[PDB]
DNA sequence: ACACACACACCCACACACCAC
DNA sequence: GTGGTGTGTGGGTGTGTGTGT
């Protein structure tokens, strides 16, 4: 829905001394160069300074500042543009105008109370206040302040704990109050939050339904292959459930970049704007004829010619012949397939070679929108029983009726869902992988590897001495074991969007607490090429357009990513005597 | 397959062509997609709306009596204006003036009195005439008590009466659309927003030689989730006519 | 990317006669129904194949010296196909005898080809190259026959000379592949063909070792395994990648390592071209991408820059400062580097498959010792189940993933390992947001009755087999294949659509192999019902009872 | 692997309607 | 009289795919 987010930052010298402004500057740097590179047209943004030195107010109040007003779409250059000068105004005001002690920082949110509810009067717009102040059990709001204040605000607050120290027990009062009468309101500390910004972030992808049809064991082949109006219910002693397929394991691209054309700008700057891609079929006409001469005069020619894609035709390739089809035969030269999922039997886990699975990942889960709850039982009892035997089942995989025929394998997995009750309910699904065709094996025979023996298959030399080279290898084995890492659970590995939809476009640390000391996994890893172009995008508008640098500095790679894809220590072991004994040299 | 085969691109483009008031709609692409054999509903409005709309240029003649249009002879006339779509949006002044209407309404109802001027009366011997329309006297004016009459009158927390008679005399009045969408365009922006207020907003953006903009996101009610969207035209369905 | 095969087979008075090994089918007809399949199954995975098949010794008037070209050497063509398959339909209908066609008269005593002709004709067959088709790559002779002992192998002298052809036609790189025969009533000796087609492989004294080559393997075959083996030897090793395996950095333990497809993706239509039809004259048409500006419309193609658009703002990142950028993880060229090593049982799963998976054996030729660091990995990796996680790029221009290097098992002939790749934490989607969740559990007894019967029904259909690749051909390739072939041959298409509900399954189930286990399963089903022995009468009870508590539930709920 | 063009799915605030106590 | 729900629209956005380098 849409959404509106106000940003209260404390400028009293607490704030500027401890340097928790500028932990506050770069927080909105981040979230609102997030917010840039979306640009939604209802994410307003607006960010206030409480207990300023200068005070200026569309209301006429002063130690109230408003450095930047509503903005919606966020952009990158009006990011810029204001955090450089809430920088602009920190350096100004940090020593010769600061301020003593604490003001009234309730002021503040009187007026941004105000503005909100001028901007949003009736709206059903989330509007949002993030403060951020350095003293919650010294600023004081009474109870006829805090009930005024729950009554003007039907907005929550989001009050961000810059000032934290260690202590044997911490003890807090105050500003709960506002925060209780307030529903939805919710305080953090600072360090939890740039910890969070810090953490690369997952992607969001909506779940949308590829597949839509049958899973159909012993269909008749006649009332399933034919376009028809009804399905696969003309027969009455079949197995048939509705399914559809979603998405379950698909690569990700990188982050994508843009072909562009400089051109001019107002003081000759970098202005890019993004080229247009058209296709284009040309011909060679071969006249390179060259005269004959007693010297090295060969001068010749040879140049292309541009037709139109009207008269140009697929000539498909059969052996050394390459033909083009009549029409009519390319209408015959297509197979017409069906959707649905077809059975074709169940086969135990091991007894499918691992290396078969060829495609992408796909899920399979009864129809709901569709079909009836009758469907539900039926999925889940297949289900169920494929996991207590260890199943799995290869079916004839149609999509959509255009698609192409693929023979597929079913998987049972159990999905773990937090639920509106306490009971968990794992709730029943298969998982779609494809298994090659006749066509698409590429297996050939290959050289022994044990045991050694010549082409002609007589034994090989026995080399020098093979015992201790797999003893030490052994130990190298073990040196590196990463058993003692915790695999995720079977369930959690394929977690709902309901676990992870939020109802603000705000960096914050969650709530989803199982997802904590479950990244141990050392296979479950963050995408890191998207990240660091991420991060390396990031530092490069902070450092060359909001710091006014000159040279880049490119950043490290954070040890957190670092950590999984660099070589684990489990026991402490040295190879070199195995390279040694096993006589390796790079050529 | 995958493509759209230029001849098709005309097909559909005159089949637009000839429901020029359904051109935005989504039910129409759907019949579309179900005579073309190829192309789900969505994708051909897709590409009409991003494409085609662009070679658009005419559209065959519509009236309200009837579709098509013909001339003397029986040809196709084509015209360069498009008729308006099927949903009339609101505007500033629509609110501002069903605002005003229930105002004066509910001012009418309790104080028995109707801005500006004219005060209830009742036959005694000689008749008003038609009794459908106010029996309303301008005579006894300016009255000499104080009343709040009319713009000082505050009119929150009253929400009737108002029944079928009004609306039906408001569209008449204003010889507007349906009383359908002036009822809910009423109780679901101007309750949930506040006559009063929205008077005051409007009254305060005309002083300041501004345009007021008129009420928007106040749906105020479920979108009903758990059951069926209230239409689909994706590859599931490509319903069956007959 | 070519590669010449030649069909070399040894006619002999048992091969004509048919033998119970292949129930009474001729070894001689068992090889050239290799052949027809070999070519039928070629000209869809890799049409530059080259193949020429010759038999000997026949008395074909057509034979030059005593050698039959059925086809020559050629680039594959249809009109190869079509003439084996006349041949094959003449053997078949009866039409024409193989000892008819061949003239080879049984008497007993018939005459032999000398080897050393033999030999020389095929060296000079790899050396006539066919102007109007490209360069053989890779060239092979599949050596057929049964006479283990001919007249050149009493001597001793013309076995150097033929040892002496044979190191020529290795240094022509003409490799052999034999198909030496060999029956349960009739032994195959092997010591003439060892001893000439090998080079002689000699321990080198104490100062190192020999070359690990030494001749094709001439280990007899049974007939029952003449097109198991012709119809697995025709693929080329396609290289993917050739890595270095960094299994140590800091000592520089670091091994090389070859990449080969396992599997592939075939497509219906790819292979194709583009063609500027002019009134009679066709020629190649090529299609380019030109690049427009589009303010003023220039074709701006090899003057544009790759910007990172964030917002409105285009971050213009130099080959410096991008080789920087990407080098916090990766180097400029393909590597696998060894992690940290795993258990089996909770790295390998069968539902988080996002790529097929390749597999990975030494490479000797870049880093010497390879085979002995790999051989020892793989023994250990097996034996106690585990992997071997690594990190790396296969390609240059690629980006880097986590992947699984797993040993094979000891069932698979090959020798080598597995690297699955395992999906990033952005490719792990999330499981939908389902409109109901209450599917059967608060119901325990209705929902035990029907998991139960759902279990019953899935003993019926258990695959003893398991799944193999080569009994299911890909429907939309067969199809578009068979209509390119029909048409070429002038041979009329079948279409028709009025067709009786008997001959149009026929039919569907004649073009898709799936579809003929599918009506098997039906007919399954069906032949419980019908059959009056309780024993198998259980199966359509049991679908019907699923059927009726599938009906059953939409009701109460 | 990568950018750009294109096809199809999905959304949602809300005009416009109808129905029930 | 008045509240409740239901369909379909007007203007989009998101996601997956194909092709040439």
């Amino acid at each position: 829905s849409s959404e509106s987010t106000t940003f209260i930052v404390d400028v009293s010298p607490s704030m500027m001394k401890n340097n928790n402004v500028s932990k506050s500057m770069a927080y909105l740097e981040y979230t609102l160069l997030n917010k840039s590179k979306k640009s939604r047209k209802t994410d307003w943004i607006s960010c206030y300074l409480a207990n300023c030195p200068v005070s200026e107010n569309s209301q006429e109040i002063p130690n109230v500042f408003q450095i930047q007003s509503f903005l919606a779409p966020v952009t990158t250059t009006a990011t810029i543009g204001f955090i450089k000068r809430l920088k602009q105004y920190c350096d100004q005001h940090s020593h010769d105008s600061s301020n003593e002690g604490l003001q009234s920082m309730i002021q503040c949110l009187l007026v941004v109370s105000l503005d909100i509810k001028q901007q949003f009067q009736a709206r059903k717009i989330l509007k949002q206040i993030v403060v951020f102040t350095d003293n919650l059990d010294d600023l004081d709001i009474t109870d006829e302040e805090i009930d005024l204040l729950t009554e003007e605000l039907s907005t929550r607050i989001i009050l961000i704990d810059c000032g934290k120290d260690t202590q044997e027990e911490r003890k807090k009062s105050n500003w709960l109050k506002l925060v209780e009468a307030i529903p939805n309101s919710r305080i953090y500390n600072m360090n939890e939050l740039l910890v969070e910004i810090t953490s690369p972030a997952t992607s969001v992808v909506k779940p949308v339904r590829v597949f839509s049809g049958e899973l159909r064991l012993g269909a008749d082949i006649l009332s399933t292959q034919t376009s028809n109006p009804s399905g696969s219910m003309q027969d009455e002693n079949c197995l048939c459930i509705k399914v559809e397929a979603f998405p379950a394991t698909k690569a990700v691209s990188g982050l994508n970049r843009k072909t562009a054309v400089e051109v001019e700008d107002s003081q000759k700057k970098e202005r890019y704007v993004g080229v247009k891609s058209i296709i284009e079929y040309e011909i060679h006409n071969e006249g390179n004829k060259k005269n004959v001469s007693e010297d090295d005069q060969s001068g010749s020619s040879y140049i292309p010619v541009t037709i139109s894609k009207d008269s140009v035709t697929k000539a498909y390739r059969y052996g050394a012949d390459y033909v083009v089809l009549p029409s009519v035969l390319v209408d015959q030269t297509v197979y017409e397939s069906f959707p649905g999922l077809d059975l074709r039997g169940f086969l135990n886990r091991e007894a499918l070679p691992r290396y078969f699975l060829t495609s992408e990942s796909s899920f399979i889960t009864a129809d709901t929108r569709l079909g009836c709850q009758s469907d539900l039982m039926a999925f889940s009892a297949l289900v169920d029983v494929m996991l207590e035997n260890r199943k799995i089942a290869v079916a004839r995989y149609v999509s959509k009726k255009d698609s192409e025929v693929n023979m597929c394998a079913l998987c049972p997995v159990l999905i773990e869902h937090s639920n509106i009750n306490s009971e968990k309910k794992f709730v029943k699904s298969l998982t779609l992988c494809r298994l090659p065709f006749a066509e698409d094996e590429r297996v050939t025979d290959f050289p022994k590897l044990l045991d050694r023996t010549t082409t002609s298959g007589v034994p090989l030399k026995k080399e020098t001495d093979g015992h201790q080279i797999d003893e030490l290898m052994e130990q190298f084995v073990d040196s590196m074991d990463t058993d003692e890492l915790p695999e995720i659970p079977l369930g959690n590995y394929y977690q709902p969007i309901g676990e992870v939809t939020t109802d603000t476009t705000l960096p914050l640390p969650s709530l989803n607490k199982d997802q904590e000391e479950n990244k141990k996994d050392p296979l479950r890893i963050p995408t890191v090429f998207v990240y660091r172009q991420q991060q390396v995008l990031l530092e490069w508008i902070h450092q060359l357009m909001i710091n006014d640098s000159r040279e880049f500095e490119i950043p490290e790679l954070p040890d957190s990513l670092k950590n999984k894809i660099s070589p684990y220590t489990h026991k402490k072991f040295d190879s070199t005597k195995l390279v040694e004994v096993l006589g390796i040299k790079k050529v | 397959k995958a493509s759209f085969t230029d001849e098709e691109d005309e097909f559909i483009l005159d089949v637009v062509r000839k429901n020029p008031t359904r051109r935005t709609t989504h039910t129409l692409y759907d019949e579309i997609s179900h005579y073309v054999p190829n192309h789900t509903g969505n994708s051909i409005r897709h590409r009409f709306r991003v494409y085609l709309s662009k070679r658009l240029e005419y559209v065959y003649e519509v009236d309200k009596f009837g579709k098509l249009v013909r001339d003397d002879d029986g040809n196709l006339i084509k015209t360069k204006v498009l008729p308006p779509s099927i949903k009339r949006k609101f505007s500033a002044d629509e609110d501002y003036t069903l605002a005003i209407a229930v105002k004066k309404q509910f001012y009418r109802d309790l104080f028995q009195i109707d801005p500006d001027t004219g005060r209830s009366l009742i036959t005694d011997e000689d008749t008003p005439t038609a009794i459908a329309r106010r029996n309303m006297t301008m005579d006894p004016n300016h009255v000499p008590g104080s009343e709040p009459n009319f713009a000082a009158y505050r009119t929150q927390s009253r929400r009737g009466p108002i029944a079928r008679e009004f609306f039906k005399h408001f569209a008449e009045e204003h010889a507007a659309h349906t009383e359908n969408a002036w009822r809910d365009r009423f109780r679901k922006f101007l309750l949930a927003y506040g006559i009063d207020d929205y008077i005051s907003y409007y009254e305060a953006e005309k002083a300041q030689n501004r345009e007021p903009e008129p009420m928007k996101n106040l749906t105020n009610r479920p979108k009903r989730p758990g059951v069926p969207t209230p239409g689909n035209y994706n590859s599931a369905a490509k319903r069956a006519r007959n | 990317i070519h590669e010449g095969i030649l069909f070399c087979i040894e006619l002999s008075e048992t091969m004509f006669k048919e033998s119970s090994d292949l129930e009474y089918k001729s070894p001689l007809l068992e090889i050239l129904e290799s052949l027809d399949e070999l070519m039928s199954q070629l000209v869809i995975t890799r049409p530059g194949t080259a193949i020429g098949c010759y038999f000997y010794y026949c008395n074909r008037e057509d034979a030059k010296e005593g050698i039959y070209e059925l086809f020559p050497l050629r680039d594959i063509n249809a009109t190869f196909m079509k003439k084996l398959n006349d041949l094959l339909e003449d053997l078949s209908s009866g039409r024409i005898s193989l000892y008819d066609y061949f003239m080879f008269q049984q008497t007993g005593s018939e005459k032999q080809v000398r080897l050393s002709v033999l030999f020389t004709f095929m060296l000079d067959t790899f050396l006539e190259e066919i102007p109007g088709q490209k360069q053989l790559s890779n060239k092979r002779v599949f050596l057929f026959t049964d006479i283990d002992k001919p007249q050149e192998a009493q001597d001793i002298d013309e076995r150097a000379r033929l040892r002496r052809l044979t190191i020529d036609l290795f240094d022509n790189k003409v490799n052999f592949a034999t198909f030496f025969i060999g029956y349960a009533d009739k032994p195959f000796d092997n010591e003439f063909y060892s001893d000439i087609l090998q080079l002689g492989s000699h321990t080198n004294e104490n100062t190192g070792l020999d070359s690990e080559f030494d001749g094709p393997s001439t280990k007899p075959i049974d007939a029952k395994y003449i097109k198991s083996r012709i119809l697995r030897k025709k693929e080329v090793k396609r290289i993917m990648f050739q890595c270095p395996l960094i299994l140590d950095e800091k000592t520089n333990f670091i091994v090389g390592v070859k990449g080969y497809t396992m599997y592939t993706h075939e497509k219906a239509g790819v292979r194709y071209k583009l063609v500027y039809e002019h009134e009679d004259i066709r020629q190649e048409a090529y299609s380019k991408r030109k690049f427009l500006n589009p303010i003023t419309g220039e074709d701006v193609t090899g003057k544009t820059v790759k910007v990172y658009p964030y917002g409105d703002l285009d971050i213009n990142l130099s080959d410096s400062q991008d080789q920087i950028v990407m080098e916090a993880y990766t180097q400029k060229d393909a590597f696998l580097k060894i992690i940290g090593f795993r258990s089996s049982s909770k790295s390998i799963h069968y539902f988080n498959n996002i790529d097929k998976s390749s597999f990975i054996v030494p490479d000797e030729a870049k880093y010497e010792g390879s085979i002995r660091t790999l051989a020892s990995l793989l023994k250990i990796l097996r034996k106690k189940d585990k992997i071997a996680i690594l990190w790396g790029k296969l390609k240059s221009n690629s980006h880097p993933s986590l992947y699984t290097l797993s040993p094979s098992s000891v069932k698979d002939y090959n020798e080598g390992f597995y690297l699955y790749r395992v999906p990033f934490l952005d490719e792990i989607r999330k499981f939908p947001s389902l409109l109901s969740y209450d599917d059967g559990s608060e119901h325990k007894l209705d929902y035990d009755n029907m998991k139960k019967v759902t279990q019953s029904i899935m003993g019926y259909f258990n695959l003893r087999d398991g799944y193999n690749p080569s009994d299911f051909k890909n429907p939309l390739l067969q199809k578009h294949y068979k209509v390119l072939h029909d048409y070429l041959l002038q041979i009329e298409t079948t279409f028709d659509e009025n067709e009786t509900p008997n001959t149009k399954k026929d039919r569907m189930m004649r073009e898709d192999d799936s579809l003929r286990k599918l009506y098997y399963i039906r007919n399954k089903i069906l032949e419980s019902e019908k059959s009056e022995d309780p024993i198998i009468q259980r199966l359509n009870k049991y679908v019907k009872i699923w059927n009726m508590f599938y009906k059953k539930f939409n009701d109460d709920n």
